């Protein structure tokens, strides 16, 4: 779905984050890359969930 | 054909060789109009002109006389539109062609795309932002305390508030860095909940320290809360890297994909900014970001070629529309001044003039005639300014003597062995600035005389202990830029050369390790702009040559804090002060459609 781009700032253990998340659509996170499935690739979007879930967000994330 | 002529002119060096091998390439086989048609395009865009103009290309008083080879070739057919139109090599930009010929105009793809990015950003995508007249008002009413006469300053910040993309124009010691203060504090007071970003730019690390420093001065003249003053900018860095440009490569890592993170963006002397880096920031901004740019109209880098400045501030002589003249007659409480005639509404409403400043009323008799200019310099003599009328060799060498009581301050602290740190500060009390480069009178011509007159006189004897040098190129491993001075002498350790960090530590450079180095002691006015000077001195030369300009000498003037001193002909300097610097760039005439 069309999305666009949002800032992300949040607290945790008193540390600001600060950072883009590209083309977030209401449904949550949608990235594609076309190589094999690894375990860094689900902990890259594992970051960029949480991130997501940390501020507002309702919704899934998938890759 | 036109290829082995076209050889001659490496041996005669009138093109590089990047100029033949394009246009054997681009151009081809076609007719040889076309061939060279783009041999002096890749020449003017090499030296840094936008565009060549087709009607420059088809007088016979144009440079490089291999023109004159086109005669036997182009035969006189007398249009160049419709001979180079018609090869495929130019096109109308409908094809993915390397050149475009649109409005007389012929230039690569690359100038036509920043010549349409960077003029549709100024007159489209912009928005009138809209806030409440009545409390913008009381805010500046705050600020400036006058409010019986119409303030430039007012107007301004009015401007540059009510707009997202706004310019700043004036001249130096006009108090452009104070106007910025009071407009970053009505910034961040206007928006109480709302996030404020501010970033500070310049394209020099020199000028972005003097950004610092000068806006820390002018915004603790002003009361603010806990919250206001957390939301002031820390420190400016290189637009450089701003934009995180790599060394090795010509990526950004912001372009369009990643756009800056900012609320606002305040650019100090934008003149330096060419067609490139302008066309480069505008894909980079996002849609919610306000940017300011600072600098003047007549300093020679808004002129130069590939400038983006100049031609912008070039119509903001027209003045506001007639409707703005009332919106801002309400904000500022005063009378706003209407233009005549409607040329272009979006660009003349987003420009400001400062006009309140020997220095401040030479520079304002430049734009003037010769009348004002040289009773100016004559009575009175204003303490900061000085005439010296050189014709004949022997006021020539009497030039190089002043020349040494300007650096005499300096000279001494060498021979008395100082500390690097204190000198360096030294060394920017006395330049050297002369129009030409080469010749009895220019930076290759005044080196070997004042080193000369180095030889001649015991001062200092000849890398010669105590001598500044300046860095020609940029460097980022020794985090050393092109414009900045160095002093090398030998602490005991070794004959080093030593610079100052804007963190104020001293850096030990070897002599082998620089990457360019020249002798300082003559500067180009162009390569002396955003330092500041405590005495300088002009020299311009006995001959006639378009090389001296207005913006040259007013950039002449303007390098010096306070002191000044000229040696020129009354009859040369007050002519050049007629003739000004003619720009072919096309962002004017869009301006117009």
């Amino acid at each position: 779905q069309p999305g666009q781009s949002m800032e992300i700032d949040l607290a945790c253990n008193g540390v600001q984050i600060t950072g883009w998340l590209p083309q977030v659509q209401p449904d949550g996170l949608l990235r594609w890359r076309p190589s094999l499935l690894s375990v860094a690739q689900g902990m890259q979007l594992w970051l960029e969930h949480l991130v997501y879930c940390a501020s507002g967000g309702n919704g899934e994330s998938r890759l | 054909k036109l290829q082995k002529q076209l050889l001659e002119a490496v041996e005669h060096k009138q093109l590089r060789p990047l100029d033949v091998q394009f246009a054997l390439t681009v151009a081809g086989d076609e007719h040889p109009a076309v061939t060279l048609a783009a041999a002096l395009l890749s020449h003017d865009a090499g030296e840094g002109h936008v565009c060549l103009p087709l009607s420059r290309l088809e007088n016979n008083e144009a440079s490089h006389p291999l023109l004159a080879t086109c005669v036997s070739e182009i035969g006189e057919l007398q249009n160049w539109e419709e001979c180079l139109l018609a090869s495929q090599a130019v096109s109308r930009g409908d094809e993915p062609t390397p050149m475009i010929l649109c409005g007389d105009r012929l230039y690569l793809n690359r100038m036509w795309c920043n010549e349409r990015t960077v003029a549709r950003f100024f007159n489209e995508v912009n928005h009138a932002i809209e806030v409440d007249e009545a409390l913008l008002a009381q805010t500046l009413d705050k600020l400036f305390p006058v409010s019986d006469e119409i303030n430039w300053q007012k107007v301004a910040a009015a401007v540059a508030l009510t707009r997202r993309i706004s310019v700043i124009s004036g001249g130096p010691g006009t108090g452009k860095t104070t106007t910025v203060a009071k407009l970053l504090a009505a910034l961040i007071q206007m928006a109480d909940g709302e996030r404020c970003r501010i970033r500070l730019a310049a394209p020099t690390g020199k000028a972005a320290a003097r950004l610092t420093e000068s806006l820390g001065k002018a915004l603790r003249q002003l009361p603010l809360t806990d919250e206001q003053k957390k939301r002031i900018p820390e420190d400016a860095s290189t637009l450089h890297r701003l934009l995180g440009a790599q060394p090795g490569s010509q990526r950004l890592r912001h372009h369009a994909g990643n756009p800056l993170h900012l609320d606002v963006l305040v650019v100090d002397e934008a003149s330096m900014i060419d067609l490139p880096m302008m066309s480069r920031l505008i894909d980079a901004l996002p849609d919610h970001a306000r940017v300011i740019f600072l600098g003047d109209r007549d300093q020679l880098a808004s002129v130069e070629a590939g400038a983006v400045l100049g031609d912008i501030c070039a119509y903001a002589n027209a003045g506001f529309t007639a409707e703005r003249a009332r919106q801002l007659s309400r904000l500022t409480g005063t009378h706003v001044p209407a233009g005549t005639g409607t040329e272009a509404a979006s660009l003349r409403d987003s420009l400001c003039l400062l006009q309140k400043s020997g220095i401040g009323q030479l520079a304002a008799a430049i734009n003037r005639g010769d009348k004002t200019a040289v009773k100016t310099v004559f009575q009175q003599d204003f303490t900061d300014i000085e005439k010296r009328l050189l014709q004949s060799g022997e006021d020539y060498i009497a030039m190089l003597e002043e020349a040494l009581a300007g650096y005499g301050r300096y000279l001494d602290l060498l021979q008395a062995r100082a500390e690097p740190d204190l000198i360096i500060q030294a060394f920017n009390e006395y330049q050297l600035l002369c129009a030409l480069r080469e010749g009895p009178f220019g930076v290759a011509g005044l080196n070997e005389r004042i080193e000369q007159f180095m030889q001649q006189k015991r001062k200092i004897h000849r890398w010669y202990e105590g001598r500044p040098v300046m860095i020609a190129r940029n460097d980022s491993a020794l985090g050393l830029f092109n414009g900045d001075i160095g002093i090398a002498l030998d602490r005991g350790q070794g004959t080093r050369v030593w610079f100052a960090m804007p963190d104020g530590n001293i850096k030990s450079v070897q002599p082998s390790r620089l990457p360019e180095h020249e002798t300082t002691w003559a500067m180009t006015v162009h390569k002396s702009q955003g330092s500041e000077f405590d005495h300088a001195a002009l020299i311009l030369p006995s001959q006639r040559t378009p090389v001296v300009t207005r913006e040259l000498v007013y950039t002449a003037v303007t390098r010096a804090r306070r002191r000044l001193s000229l040696y020129a002909d009354e009859r040369i300097l007050s002519a050049a002060i007629a003739t000004r610097t003619e720009r072919r760039s096309g962002l004017a005439a869009l301006f117009s459609s």
